[PDB]
RNA sequence: CGAGUGGCUUGCUACCUCGAUGUCGGUUCCCUCCAUCCUGCCCGUGCAGAAGCGGGCAAGGGUGAGGUUGUUCGCCUAUUAAAGGAGGUCGUGAGCUGGGUUUAGACCGUCGUGAGACAGGUCGGCUGCUAUCUACUGGGUGUGUAGGUGUCUGACAAGAACGACCGUAUAGUACGAGAGGAACUACGGUUGGUGGCCACUGGUGUACCGGUUGUUCGAGAGAGCACGUGCCGGGUAGCCACGCCACACGGGGUAAGAGCUGAACGCAUCUAAGCUCGAAACCCACUUGGAAAAGAGACACCGCCGAGGUCCCGCGUACAAGACGCGGUCGAUAGACUCGGGGUGUGCGCGUCGAGGUAACGAGACGUUAAGCCCACGAGCACUAACAGACCAA
RNA sequence: GGUCUUAAGGUAGCGUAGUACCUUGCCGCAUCAGUAGCGGCUUGCAUGAAUGGAUUAACCAGAGCUUCACUGUCCCAACGUUGGGCCCGGUGAACUGUACAUUCCAGUGCGGAGUCUGGAGACACCCAGGGGGAAGCGAAGACCCUAUGGA
RNA sequence: GCGAAAGCCAAGGCCUGUCGGGAGCAACCAACGUUAGGGAAUUCGGCAAGUUAGUCCCGUACCUUCGGAAGAAGGGAUGCC
RNA sequence: GUGGAAGUCUGUUAGAGUUGGUGUCCUACAAUACCCUCUCGUGAUCUAUGUGUAGGGGUGAAAGGCCCAUCGAGUCCGGCA
């Protein structure tokens, strides 16, 4: 799996999906991208996210 | 029960209020009891995702308020472990109203769902829209 | 009316005091069933990763699908029984009655011991087959000890000794097999006494912390609401009744954590390769890289990074062995991060 | 109606204390009792089944959360296998709390001429002490057993290390007109308790990095202060739980009870002699402690002019002092350095762009630049420091 | 009862009261569940008019109750910061002390014993701890009664 | 900055609210920060702690002795150049 | 619109007080202290200095409060052994 946010692999047995209100699925890799996220901040503008490379 | 097929963290307690996950008419619910469980001195029963809790009705429909129904924990915020190591966890607490044999007393569930609720509570998982 | 609630803690593991070997002591061994062999083995604790496997369980709705497993890894290289101690009963028990040495020591066994010079292993084989045929012959068990040396991550070489249980077919055929491992050069590895599949119990010396409060050491409450503003925060209520007028032992008291052997029950081996596969990138964190003759344990294990920890076929297992699972993968990410 | 047991209730008595044995409730923490609420095994039944009712053995384990009331008690709710009771100075204030009782202030009602009273109500109203002894929890030093190293034994000691429930197959089966509706056994899970561990999730992280407000160092750069981080954002290690792993069965002897053989008493009889079975209870099993077990242990080797040990030096898998464990050039124990692995999030400067403005000036954007800064981890690496050396010892 | 004591015999109000013994009164509201609170009822053990009654905007570190928000008050505890605590140098008290004292389980005794009696256990010294006991220390008991006491 | 407010800083004064040294510095205590999910379930009682917060615009109930209630509530904005 | 009233409001301005924490202390720093929180803060306000009232007497917006750590009758000495 690829992480719906920064876009690095994630390791297998590890990350957390959240499922949104709507019924949508969000797999992070990490709790730093995911309270990036919670920031309301898009991956594609952070210069460290391989989304953003 | 049957095995959820996973590992869950209580995110409730009596008292808790959560959402409730159909038309029933009933929009808040308040936890008062959990299927099945006895804590321990000082502990405040818990409830998560797949237990079979009492309940009473917190918001909606003046005929439907106050009344103390049975329901079923569809969705929680605390993450629970599926066998692959991966952690889920949902955009809120809600529950469904169910009856005597399981059948939720609704006719729509709204949202989202937790696929392990199907392996314990059929009727409620084919009433489901969106099962994750 | 004061609700009921068990006692904090258990009285099933004490006086809860400092060990006295920081090397584990079995007090109780497999039964003899199979053919001879010796009960035991050794390893230095390492780490921790996880590994993806096939569901092994016959009865399990998943059996045959992936499943994360957190694994400890622990360095097993090989050891060397160097001798084959027998003990005879007698109206008080078992006691030593001679032993069987060898001459082909490891270089630094001289740093525990006080290696032989002179040694009549014929006499010693001769006292101890004129026991059996007197029939006053106990169990037989090898002197072991480990290689720290060839495990460069732990910086200690003086060899850990320890005393392993040799069981067997018939008393006779096990002896006989005993001192062949011995006469060798006593050098065996876990493969010799293991499989993969097969559950072990692990024996070892806690995490040590020092003297700790009762709330940590026997799980006792905090003092809640305005109790806990008053001055007394961490502390008991009480040490016990007006009458009887002493200090019950069985009350929770602050003392002396951690550090304590535990034999930890039916933990299944995993896997038992050599190499460097389960290491992790980075290092394993405060202890180094893995390379050469390892284990994998479910779960975790008593004791912190780079303790010697003592394995034996599990004497109460609650499953059947489901012999070599199927390891579809083992992740190798930084513990760092 | 008659005979009792208990010492939880209440009363009687006035033996003990008035140079003070701190009150009620609660709380926290520990041990116990059985007259047993649940759980195990049984007997009876107005026992078809299922659900009960009554009774017997049994105290291993459990017996929980809430709403009103200071309440004990009790009422009420929803869960529950069940939500049993009692003793321990109505256990527990050199532990807590202080709502009530029971000081001084005050009100109301009743009584009183009045001061003032109440076995009435009400609002307010203080919780001292550095532990000598003993006790226990943990930690050391000596001596005895009578030179050292390593490995054990096991007299005995502790345990609940496990308790319980739900679900599936058995089975819509036995039973039953039907309605309804079991079991043995085999499985999966949950809950409480237990011991341990941190790959994973989660918390901390005043290590660290960034953003930014006020002010000061003239600006810039780079910085100090704002309580022991200004605030906000992120967060490695480690420690942790809300995270993860592990916690039998089976033997042996019994209670109640079910029976065998069997006599006194030709018969009969589970008992008098003998015997087969039979409880979550008892013993063993398993974990943990245990040569100070005075019968003060056993074995192997080394050594008695030398084995081993203390101090010394570098450090922790250890640690309040002490202890413990490891390394010491025949070396990777610590640091430097360089990699690796990680945390932030793109440095200074300069170049271009920039709403505009005559200009001066210009917040900010992009590039250089996964940049700059930083790390309690690992590896390589004798470069630095483990040097020198003292001592005890049959 | 359809007067008598002793003059009159409770009017407007208010009322289960900060006054109501019965009492958690009854009904309602509210809650899963409300000896609380608010409303109605009210025969008020033992309300009521300057012994002031009813009522009432504003005000209040005044007494009771509910909701939203909030949160380590709680579930259930964790980690961290600073000052102690612990070791070292210096300085250096006090409380307390009939004597003896390593105690434990029972018993006995003026009926609440480290010291008596029977047993059990117990090698000596020291460090830290939290305070079970010494009916621990502190105060010739404030309660109660007694004195041909005091104010 | 509204300010004789907070915070920072001069001048001036001081390191004399006068014992020091050492251990990642344990248990326990005093002051305190942060805690996921839940959110008063704690308790006599929300005690303690927390939440809110400055300024401007919009808007504002019952009741009232017309003074008040009222900053009711609720909603929006807030920098730098 | 002006005007700027008030035992008016907010307010750790100064200053006055003392609600809660039943915190810290309780052989104290202190024979009434510390801290946080809180009340008042143009008035029946607070305060310095001077001055008046004396013991069954003062003073008392009244608590039997206060009259030099002493108050249901101050303190000293005497009656008094
Ligand atoms: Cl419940
Ligand atoms: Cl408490
Ligand atoms: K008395
Ligand atoms: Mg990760
Ligand atoms: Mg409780
Ligand atoms: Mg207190
Ligand atoms: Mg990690
Ligand atoms: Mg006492
Ligand atoms: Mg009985
Ligand atoms: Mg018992
Ligand atoms: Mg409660
Ligand atoms: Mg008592
Ligand atoms: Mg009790
Ligand atoms: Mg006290
Ligand atoms: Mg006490
Ligand atoms: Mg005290
Ligand atoms: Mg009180
Ligand atoms: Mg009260
Ligand atoms: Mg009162
Ligand atoms: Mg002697
Ligand atoms: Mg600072
Ligand atoms: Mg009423
Ligand atoms: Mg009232
Ligand atoms: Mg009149
Ligand atoms: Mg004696
Ligand atoms: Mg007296
Ligand atoms: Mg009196
Ligand atoms: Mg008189
Ligand atoms: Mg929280
Ligand atoms: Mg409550
Ligand atoms: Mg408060
Ligand atoms: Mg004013
Ligand atoms: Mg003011
Ligand atoms: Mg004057
Ligand atoms: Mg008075
Ligand atoms: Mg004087
Ligand atoms: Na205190
Ligand atoms: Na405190
Ligand atoms: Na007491
Ligand atoms: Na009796
Ligand atoms: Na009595
Ligand atoms: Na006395
Ligand atoms: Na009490
Ligand atoms: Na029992
Ligand atoms: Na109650
Ligand atoms: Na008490
Ligand atoms: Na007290
Ligand atoms: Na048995
Ligand atoms: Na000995
Ligand atoms: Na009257
Ligand atoms: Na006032
Ligand atoms: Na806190
Ligand atoms: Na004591
Ligand atoms: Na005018
Ligand atoms: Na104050
Ligand atoms: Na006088
Ligand atoms: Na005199």
């Amino acid at each position: 799996r690829e992480c719906d946010y920064c876009g690095t692999d994630i390791e297998p047995g590890t990350g957390t999906m959240f499922v949104h209100k709507d019924g949508a699925t969000t797999h992070f890799c990490s709790s730093k991208c995911e309270n990036n996220a919670d920031l309301g901040r898009e991956a594609r503008n952070l210069e460290w996210t391989d989304t953003a490379r | 029960m049957e095995a959820l097929g996973a590992d869950v963290t209580q995110g409730l307690e009596k008292g808790s209020l959560i959402t409730c996950a159909d038309n029933t008419g009933a929009r808040e619910l308040k936890v008062i009891s959990v299927h099945g469980y006895s804590g321990t001195k000082n502990r405040h029963p818990k409830a998560g995702l797949g237990d079979k809790i009492t309940v009473s009705v917190t918001k909606g429909t003046p005929e439907m308020r106050r009344q103390v129904l049975e329901a079923v924990v569809v969705r929680q915020r605390k993450p629970i472990r599926r066998p692959d190591g991966t952690r889920v966890k949902f955009e809120d607490n809600a529950a469904v109203i169910v009856d005597e044999n399981e059948d939720p007393r609704g006719t729509e569930l709204k949202g989202p769902i937790a696929r392990e609720v199907a392996q314990r509570f059929g009727s409620v998982a084919s009433a489901a829209t969106m099962i994750v | 009316p004061q609700p009921s609630r068990p006692r904090k803690g258990s009285l099933g593991f004490g006086p809860r005091k400092r060990s006295t070997s920081e090397t584990p002591r079995f007090n109780s061994w497999p039964s003899d069933d199979g053919q001879p062999g010796v009960q035991g083995f050794a390893g230095y604790k390492a780490g921790m990763t996880h590994v993806v496997l096939v569901n092994d369980e016959p009865n399990s709705p998943r059996e045959g699908m992936e499943e994360t497993v957190p694994v400890t890894v622990i360095e097993t290289p090989p050891m060397r029984a160097v001798a084959l101690r027998a003990y005879e009963d007698t109206p008080y028990g078992q006691r030593p009655l001679t032993e069987v040495w060898t001459d082909e020591f490891h270089s630094e066994l001289d740093r525990t011991l006080d290696v032989p010079e002179d040694h009549d292993p014929d006499a010693a084989e001769e006292q101890i087959r004129d026991a059996h045929e007197a029939g006053d012959l106990g169990d037989l068990r090898l002197i072991t000890h480990t290689v720290p040396d060839a495990v460069p991550s732990v910086p200690k070489k003086k060899p850990d000794v320890m005393e392993t249980r040799v069981g067997g077919g018939s008393v006779s055929d096990r002896l006989d097999h005993a001192l062949d491992i011995v006469e060798d050069g006593g050098e065996h590895a876990m493969n010799d006494i293991f499989r993969a599949g097969e559950y072990a119990d692990v024996a070892g010396v806690t995490k040590g912390k020092g003297t700790q409060g009762p709330v940590k050491r026997w799980g006792v409450q905090k003092r809640k609401g305005k109790h806990a503003r008053q001055g007394w925060r961490r502390r008991i209520g009480n040490l016990g009744p007006w009458n009887p007028s002493r200090v019950r032992s069985t009350v929770p008291q602050q003392g002396q954590t951690g550090y304590h052997q535990r034999t930890e029950l039916n933990k299944r081996l995993i896997d038992i390769g050599e190499g460097d596969e389960p290491t992790v990138d980075g290092g394993f964190v405060n202890y180094g890289e893995v390379d050469g003759p390892y284990t994998l344990v479910k779960g975790s294990v008593p004791g912190p990074d780079k303790r010697l920890v003592r394995f034996r076929p599990a004497v109460r297992p609650n499953d059947q062995p489901r012999l070599d699972p199927e390891v579809r993968y083992v992740s190798n990410e930084s513990n760092q991060g």
